[PDB]
């Protein structure tokens, strides 16, 4: 933990790599809902490649 | 005047030594002497362009992590006395010098082959050492120019043997200002601002001091006129590229279904419940989405993209 | 109810009873394909909830109503 | 886990690891020795007549308790004698002043009760004990950079732990730097020292980034140049942490 | 702010007071140096008139006039008096500082001296700490327990030598041990207490009952270590509260006793109430809120 | 000093959680620590469950 | 709280001593222009709500 | 190059770190001396003349150097070895006084007080307050974020 | 591409009243937000042109501290209601107006003398009260062209009452510097504004003047 003195009372700053490996089946969901990936394999390689 | 500011001009510039330069802007209103000096700091500290070297090959190393015989000094080592080597660059954005030295000593900035185009401002320089009698050196050097500072890391397959160096590309080392009073014959109130500047020798005072006025300048034009100022291509394609039989493709005209993406949507009761399509079709239809890897009962957003 | 959720708190009573109306009410727009009752602007459900019930337009016994109304229509 | 007052000069009381083990783990004091029976013994100067004379007694715990031994802040003039009439001494486990005729022994140096970790803290007397416990402990969990710097604000033992550690290249005998490089040096030894029947030279081939149990770099660097003179025990190449012969963390 | 203009409003003031004392805190230039730590000149005089008094009680001691015990306590004392004055010297010295006036003329005013800024204000630091800083660190405990006669006459501005570090350290490193140990009881006392009332929880809004405690004041010896009011806040009235002179309902029953009622209270100065508990209530397997009264991260009656 | 259970026996309930109450705040106030005084009320109450 | 201490304190004869401010903002224009100090005493006119 | 807290000082007593930040600003300002003197090329005799200054400061110290007995080159190389700061040892229990620091820092032509003028960078504008400037040795322990998230 | 820095794009200007504003700019290269904001505010703060209340003669007066009859208010009182005016002036730079007022209840800026070329911008700002019907306010109020601020203990014929003369019409001004992105670079400026005048001119008025007046001074380097 380090501190920020700009956030606000409700927000945290939080890295996003470590915010990619915890919302990864929200992305895939979502991933998948607006056209980008037609499958679940193609999501999993999207997010593989970090694009 | 009242309601008129007297405006400043570059009254004199003394050279101290090569790189150690003052520069007087005279005269100046009362509080306008530190108003353009923090500003002019901060622009001549943060965004000044110069030159630096980039990439390095020396004729038989590999990596920075080694030694070569009769130099005293490592890959590591040289790399960074390079890191610091002064040069001009005249015509182009980009240049490749060549060092090529043998015999005991030191091996300096003056023994860089010649080049029209190319300024070395510090020959003394030195670079490595060489300790053995048949010991020599040849090494090409990349020279680009920019601005700012571009670690290697951030920076079409590098081969086997080029070395990279972060670039630290401005060319002013310290900027120091201070504010005095001026000795205009007829009013008092008059300043005088003298700045102090320390570079490495690559660049003049004076253009330094007019290109940090015309980036300000620039930037504020922003307030004199201050005014208030995707789908994958398999779901485009038409239905027809699907091979689907007479029946199967009458009754999806029947049912105002054009593309792929219309028909993928549907789930498996809706086209059981509609009439004129049995068990055969359903499944046929299925078949030949399932050849592409598509199936039915998927959701999209935001469909259809403007047909 | 982006911040605070005072204004719902005093809307429901009990900061317990908020919480299952309002997952009641974002499971129905998330899910059910109901509509929101105020104008979305670039919200969660979750927060859409919260200010539904902010401007008093739904709690518990209204979520009722609406249920056996719906249920007496499609029967 | 607690500090005896019989571990002064022998046990540090400032350096051990604070948690689980705090008190079951310490170190050695400077000066410590052992005896032919495995008990520590600590130096004292045998003061005799009033005179504190260079005479060296190694003592343990148990002949200790017997004697007045002073401090090494009392004053001495250039003979030996001490100035004031009362002086600060430790008898039986307990300090108190005594007359300048009732003292037996005198310490040998003021860092006579820390260990190596913490005689390397400058300003040590004017830090809480705790925190100086955390410096002690912190100081040697640094990692080596680039480049070495030597502290430029130090103790003076930063030599001592340089060169008794191993990680430099010491000269066996005097000479000339016959030959030298990034990689080797080759010192031509001078005659006085040559056994007979042999060419006098010595190799020293240096350790260049090698893996350490911690997976950091080891790698040793020249700091002589070709044709200067060295003399027997001088320091020929620097290893990690280290700037001319003195450590720099 | 909370208890005038409720949770809203609070927050925007937390946030604008962090931002303006962050932004002023950095625009003082406020630092710490070596001549902040001011040595009161008394010191000297101080610590040699209370050697020459240990050194008559030792000599009084040896011509036999006195016990051992005696001699060690007088010595105790003696010191523990040198040491409170070498205190008040310090901190009278470094709390003022002179000033000239509008009119050419001197004033008095509170020092801006940097660390007894810090102590002052309550951003950190304690007076012990000061004094060790700029006073004298005194006493010293054998690690058994018994105080060592001679103290610490010095500072961490002057400096220790090696006898008085070597003293200091027996404390300093019964302090860390005594810190695992206290974790590791506080560990098991909090899992023994959690496992005995897990199961408790509000059930109800009134048992009906009208049984309570009385609360009066904490008074020991001459010391009022506790008002009433920090005691009968967010609590339920058992019973009606008479005016002291006539008998006149001051409060009805069944009242949560908040700021205003506590004003009331201490108004007409009411020493002792009669309250709601949770020991006294008839709600079998849980208890009512009334009996419990105000959630205290609320600030209102218990859900 | 007397023990908590002669104090229930013989004079009653509310003078044992006086007892209890008074002591434990007595070891609290020397260290400044400031615990209201429900929290100790009911881990008294949950000791007396048994008749 | 060493910042808002330093802000909120008063000092015999310290800079722009004795003047009289409209408001708040008087104040603050003064303090950022150098022309009062931040613990100068002053009469400011402020408006209160209850 | 770093900034730090001055509230964590006085709470922990580790006053080590102020009087260490007072004299490396002291043995920063002898090494400018040097470096300004060798920069604009002077003779020798000035080079070991400030030099011995340097080194006979202080209140009877045990270390004598006697710079007579070094050749010219001798010279020249200990004032380049010594033009980034002059190193200076202090040990545990005998180290140097504070009236010693202020000598050394007198000889550089520094504040005694071991405090300066500072300006805000963002603005240009004076802190309100002198600030405790110096030169404190850092290290990098083995504690690095790459291996904990 | 080495001489080219980015430029502002997505400019907001927010009215909260009709004298205040918050006014946002971004994206800025890193650092230029302090840069900009600094300079607007110090040129706003100090060097801002305008017209103000100097001094004032009051028939009834001869001390800084005397008691006039029938009139609600202290002398000082009445100069702090004065100092707040807000006044244009057109085709001169030093003007004089008289106020002359008998009866009871609030004396304000309406009831000042009319004039051809003086103007204000808010009638209802109250300069005083009378309490007794047999009183009368008898005044003279010099206004003058200046800019900045120039406090009465710096300057120094019998009864000339002295009030500070704040000729800038910026009440206040105030930034702050937020984190900004475009989709690859990260560490950009925000630029934040908030500022409000006493109504002579918008705050968009004063923000351009001012910028004008920092891109007048640069006009013997700018190329
Ligand atoms: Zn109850």
């Amino acid at each position: 933990i380090t501190v920020g003195p700009y956030l606000r009372l409700h927000q945290c700053g939080l890295p996003k790599k470590m915010a990619l490996e915890l919302f990864k089946p929200f992305i895939y969901g979502k991933l998948e809902l607006r056209g980008l990936a037609t499958t679940i394999k193609a999501a999993k390689k999207m997010v593989e490649r970090e694009e | 005047s009242v309601t008129e500011f007297l405006k400043p001009r570059l009254v004199d510039i003394e050279q101290v030594s090569s790189t150690h330069a003052k520069v007087t802007l005279e005269p100046l209103e009362r509080g306008f002497g530190h108003t353009l000096g923090n500003a002019l700091r901060r622009i001549l500290l943060s965004s000044m362009p110069g030159c630096a070297v980039t990439e390095v090959e020396i004729d038989g190393v590999l990596h920075e992590y080694s030694t070569k015989e009769g130099v005293q000094e490592d890959i590591l080592e040289i790399l960074l006395n390079l890191k610091g080597l002064a040069v001009r660059v005249q015509g182009k954005d980009e240049v490749i010098l060549t060092l090529n030295k043998s015999g005991i000593g030191p091996v300096t900035a003056a023994d860089i082959t010649h080049d029209g185009d190319v300024e070395i401002v510090k020959p003394q320089h030195v670079i490595c050492h060489l300790t053995d009698e048949n010991a020599s050196i040849s090494m090409r050097i990349k020279v680009q120019r920019g601005r700012g500072y571009v670690p290697a890391s951030t920076r079409d397959e590098r081969p086997i043997g080029r070395l990279l160096v972060d670039a630290c590309y401005s060319p002013v080392e310290r900027i120091a200002y201070n504010v005095e009073a001026a000795r205009v014959e007829q009013r008092t109130d008059l300043d005088k601002l003298v700045i102090e500047m320390e570079t490495n020798g690559t660049i003049d005072p004076e253009e330094a001091i007019r290109r940090a006025a015309t980036i300000l300048a620039e930037q504020l034009e922003a307030f004199v006129d201050l005014r208030d100022v995707e789908f994958d291509p398999i779901l485009l394609r038409p239905v027809d590229d699907l091979e689907l039989t007479v029946r199967s493709a009458n009754c999806l005209k029947a049912e105002a279904i054009h593309y792929i993406g219309d028909l993928v949507q549907r789930t498996e009761v809706e086209l059981l419940k509609t009439p004129n399509l049995g068990k055969k079709s359903l499944t046929e239809i299925k078949d030949v989405l399932a050849s592409r890897g598509l199936s039915l009962g998927m959701r999209l957003e935001n469909w259809p993209p403007a047909s | 109810a982006r911040v605070t959720v005072q204004d719902a708190v005093e809307k429901i009573g009990n900061r317990f009873d908020l919480v299952l109306v309002a997952a009641r009410r974002a499971r129905q727009m998330q899910v059910g394909g109901k509509d929101p009752l105020v104008p979305e602007e670039n919200d969660k459900t979750t927060v859409i909830a919260l200010r539904e019930i902010e401007e008093g337009l739904i709690n518990n016994q209204i979520l009722d109503v609406r249920e056996r109304q719906e249920q007496q229509e499609q029967e | 886990r607690d500090v005896h007052p019989t571990h002064y000069g022998r046990v540090c009381p400032i350096e051990t690891p604070e948690g689980p083990n705090i008190g079951l783990i310490n170190s050695l004091s400077v000066y410590a020795q052992t005896n032919e029976y495995g008990f520590l013994e600590t130096p004292y100067r045998k003061v005799t007549d009033g005179v504190v004379t260079d005479e060296i007694h190694y003592l343990s715990a148990i002949e200790e308790g017997n004697y007045v031994i002073a401090q090494a802040n009392s004053n001495l003039d250039e003979e030996g004698h001490f100035v004031e009439d009362l002086v600060t001494c430790r008898s039986k486990g307990e300090s108190s002043l005594f007359s300048r005729d009732q003292v037996d022994y005198m310490d040998v140096s003021t860092q006579q009760v820390v260990s190596v970790g913490a005689s390397l803290i400058p300003f040590l007397e004017h830090d809480d004990a705790n925190r100086a416990l955390m410096g002690a402990n912190m100081q040697r969990q640094a990692v080596p950079t680039l480049r070495a710097d030597k502290p430029l604000v130090g103790t003076g033992m930063e030599r001592a732990v340089a060169v008794d550690s191993g990680v430099t290249a010491v000269a066996k005998r005097g000479g000339v730097v016959q030959y030298v490089d990034a990689s080797r040096i080759v010192i031509k030894v001078n005659e006085d020292e040559m056994y007979p029947g042999e060419a006098g030279i010595d190799i020293y081939n240096l350790t260049k980034y090698t893996r350490s149990n911690q997976n950091t770099c080891i790698n040793q660097m020249p700091c002589v140049s070709l044709g200067e003179p060295v003399e027997r025990g001088d320091v020929l190449a620097d290893g990690p942490s280290t700037d001319l012969g003195e450590l720099a963390l | 702010c909370y208890r005038i203009l409720g949770l809203k409003p609070t927050v925007i003031f937390a946030d604008q007071i962090m931002y303006t004392g962050f932004a002023y805190a950095a625009r003082s230039g406020a630092s710490v140096g070596i001549d902040d730590m001011v040595i009161p000149e008394k010191k000297h005089e101080i610590i040699s008139e209370a050697e020459a008094e240990v050194a008559e009680i030792q000599e009084q001691f040896q011509s036999g006039l006195v016990t051992a015990g005696e001699r060690y306590n007088k010595v105790i004392d003696i010191w523990a008096a040198a040491n409170d004055r070498v205190s008040k010297a310090m901190m009278d010295n470094l709390q003022t500082e002179t000033v000239i006036n509008r009119d050419g003329q001197e004033e008095k005013q509170v020092s801006f001296n940097s660390i007894y800024m810090m102590a002052d204000s309550g951003a950190r630091g304690s007076a012990a700490q000061i004094r060790q800083l700029a006073g004298m660190r005194g006493l010293m405990a054998k690690p058994d327990g018994s105080i060592i006669e001679t103290p610490i006459t010095a500072n961490f501005r002057e400096g220790l030598n090696v006898l008085q570090y070597f003293i200091s350290t027996h404390g300093a490193r019964k302090g860390l041990a005594d810190t695992a140990l206290k974790t590791a009881n506080s560990g098991y006392l909090t899992r023994r207490l959690v496992d005995v009332a897990q199961d408790l929880v509000v059930t109800e809004d009134d048992c009906g009952t009208h049984e309570g405690i009385m609360m009066t004041p904490v008074i020991e010896g001459g010391d009022v270590k506790e008002p009433l009011r920090d005691r009968v806040l967010g609590r339920v009235t058992a019973e009606d509260v008479l005016k002291p002179g006539t008998a006149d309902i001051l409060v009805p029953r069944n009242t949560l006793l908040h700021e205003q009622w506590c004003d009331l209270l201490e108004e007409n100065s009411v020493d002792a109430v009669k309250v709601r508990s949770v020991v006294s209530c008839d709600t079998d397997f849980g208890v009512c809120a009334h009996c419990y009264g105000r959630d205290l991260a609320r600030g209102h009656i218990i859900n | 000093p007397e023990a908590p259970h002669d104090i229930l026996r013989l004079r009653g309930v509310h003078a044992v959680t006086r007892y209890i109450v008074n002591e434990v705040q007595d070891v609290y106030r020397l260290q400044g620590v400031k615990i209201n005084d429900k929290h100790i009320e009911v881990i008294v109450r949950q000791m007396l469950r048994k008749a | 709280v060493l910042g808002l201490y330093y802000m909120t304190r008063d000092c015999v004869n310290a800079k722009g001593e004795g003047m009289v401010l409209t408001g708040p903002k008087e104040a603050e224009r003064l303090y950022r222009s150098g022309l009062a100090s931040l613990h100068a005493r002053v009469k400011v006119r402020i408006t209160e709500y209850e | 190059d770093i900034v730090l807290n001055p509230l964590g000082v006085p709470s922990r007593m580790n006053i080590g770190q102020i009087l260490e930040t007072h004299l490396g600003m002291a043995a920063k300002g002898i090494g400018d001396k040097i470096n300004a003197m060798l920069k604009q090329q002077q003779e020798v005799a000035k080079l070991r003349e400030f030099i011995q200054r340097a080194y006979d400061l202080g209140a009877d110290v045990r270390q004598k150097v006697d710079l007579s007995t070094f050749s010219d080159e001798e010279v020249m190389r200990l004032a380049e070895n010594l033009r980034k700061g002059m190193p200076i040892a202090t040990p545990v229990f005998d180290g140097a006084k504070e009236a010693e620091i202020k000598e050394l820092l007198k000889l550089g032509d520094l504040p005694t007080s071991g405090q300066i003028r500072l300006y805000d960078g963002r603005t240009g504008e004076q802190f309100e307050r002198p600030v405790t400037v110096g030169y404190m040795y850092m290290l990098k322990l083995n504690h690095l974020v790459d291996d904990k998230m």
